[PDB]
């Protein structure tokens, strides 16, 4: 909750973020992870 | 690893007792020879890397605290191998054997577990909220179950496919849970959520309302959230499948419980036979009174059952 | 076996070293 520092958002959601480093394997819309 | 196919003892999460199945070479391996090929559980140390390293043990004995996640994940997987096995004649998730592979501390304050398309993963939790995720039994089967989705139908995880993918992991967490017979019940992973509230849990396919689930159709969510609501509107089918064991009186509708077995093999069969990618709600439906008529005829209490069950919570 | 109490960096952007959400054009290789 808050998240604050900008350009960020709260969710209860998926387990993928957006990390620069690795975008090219995994993202938010793209996410292999099954919870 | 290769050697000698041992027995060791430990202690869990919820500091039970249990025998595990070992291989001894120089060290004690958390790996299962007995089902398959293999049961293979690894230390992630705290750290994100997976697998991290095959569970190593000096003298066969899993009592210290940091143990405890790992005599749970192996042996519980075991638990969910002999279910699928015993109960439907399947060899694993892939139905060849596959190797299951747990990794256990992922991370710090990790209060989740997954499959990720190659193996399951628990958090150890943050301790207040949650305890290490691989003490429930419902837990480890409902992770399990999303890989046994993944060979069958491949229910995509989103929207409607992927609230009827995340509600299979439910219903077979629990028919694992049952089968154990250990302290089974129709809710999900109450024995590592809250260990300072009793009677609560993540979920419930009993009362999916108890936590703010929908318990029919016209109170589903269609936001985006959560992946289309995946965990949130699974509760509908959750207490379709409820119904169709248990029985009950469910907004006025009436349905006859037909047991937890002939539950299990409507859905094996509708998850193996009949659902696809896309599937919704509807199909599903369509598939678990298929599944139902193949099995005990168009004119069983079984088939009457389904469709009473899929009434009561709104899905024609 | 549930969703995530996360937080996300909006469509577009992704977190850098820092942790922090920049525009995914500012991204450096790996
Ligand atoms: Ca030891
Ligand atoms: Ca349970
Ligand atoms: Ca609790
Ligand atoms: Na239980
Ligand atoms: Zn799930």
């Amino acid at each position: 909750l808050i998240c604050n520092g900008g350009h960020e958002y709260y969710e209860c959601g998926g387990a993928c973020d957006n990390v620069c480093a690795d975008l090219h394997i995994q993202n938010k819309t793209n996410c292999p992870i099954i919870n | 690893i290769t050697g000698t196919s041992t027995v060791g003892v430990g202690r869990g999460v919820l500091g039970d007792q249990k025998n595990i199945n070992t291989t001894y070479s120089t060290y004690y391996y958390l790996q299962d020879n007995t089902r398959g090929n293999g049961i293979f559980t690894y230390d992630a140390k705290y750290r994100t890397t997976l697998p991290g390293s095959l569970w190593a043990d000096a003298d066969n004995q899993f009592f210290a605290s940091y143990d405890a996640p790992a005599v749970d994940a192996h042996y519980y997987a075991g638990v969910t191998y002999d279910y699928y096995k015993n109960v439907h004649n399947r060899l694993s998730y892939d139905g060849n054997n596959a190797a299951i592979r747990s990794s256990v501390h992922y991370s710090q304050g990790y209060n989740n577990a997954f499959w990720n398309g190659s193996q399951m993963v628990y958090g150890d939790g943050d301790g207040q909220t949650f305890i290490p995720l691989s003490g429930g039994i419902d837990v480890v089967a409902h992770e399990l179950t999303h890989a046994v989705t993944d060979y069958t139908a491949g229910l995509i995880y989103q929207n409607e496919s992927g609230a009827i993918n995340e509600a299979i992991s439910d219903i077979f967490g629990t028919l694992v849970e049952f089968y154990a017979n250990k302290n089974p019940d129709w809710e999900i992973g109450e024995d590592v959520y809250t260990p300072g509230i009793s009677g609560d849990s993540l979920r419930s396919m009993s009362d999916p309302a108890k936590y703010g689930d929908p318990d029919h159709y016209s109170k589903r969510y269609t936001g985006t959230q959560d992946n289309g609501g995946v965990h949130i509107n699974s509760g509908i089918i959750n207490k379709a499948a409820y119904l169709i064991s248990q029985g009950g009186t469910h907004y006025g509708v009436s349905v006859v419980g037909i047991g937890r077995d002939k539950l299990g093999k409507i859905f094996y069969r509708a998850l193996t036979q009949y659902l696809t990618p896309t599937s919704n709600f509807s199909q599903l439906r369509a598939a678990a009174v298929q599944s139902a008529t193949d099995l005990y005829g168009s004119t069983s209490q079984e088939v009457a059952s389904v469709k009473q069950a899929f009434d009561a919570v709104g899905v024609k | 076996i549930r969703c995530n109490d996360k937080c996300y960096c909006e469509d577009g952007y992704a977190r850098d070293v820092n942790g922090k959400c920049i525009p995914i054009k500012d991204c450096p290789k790996i």
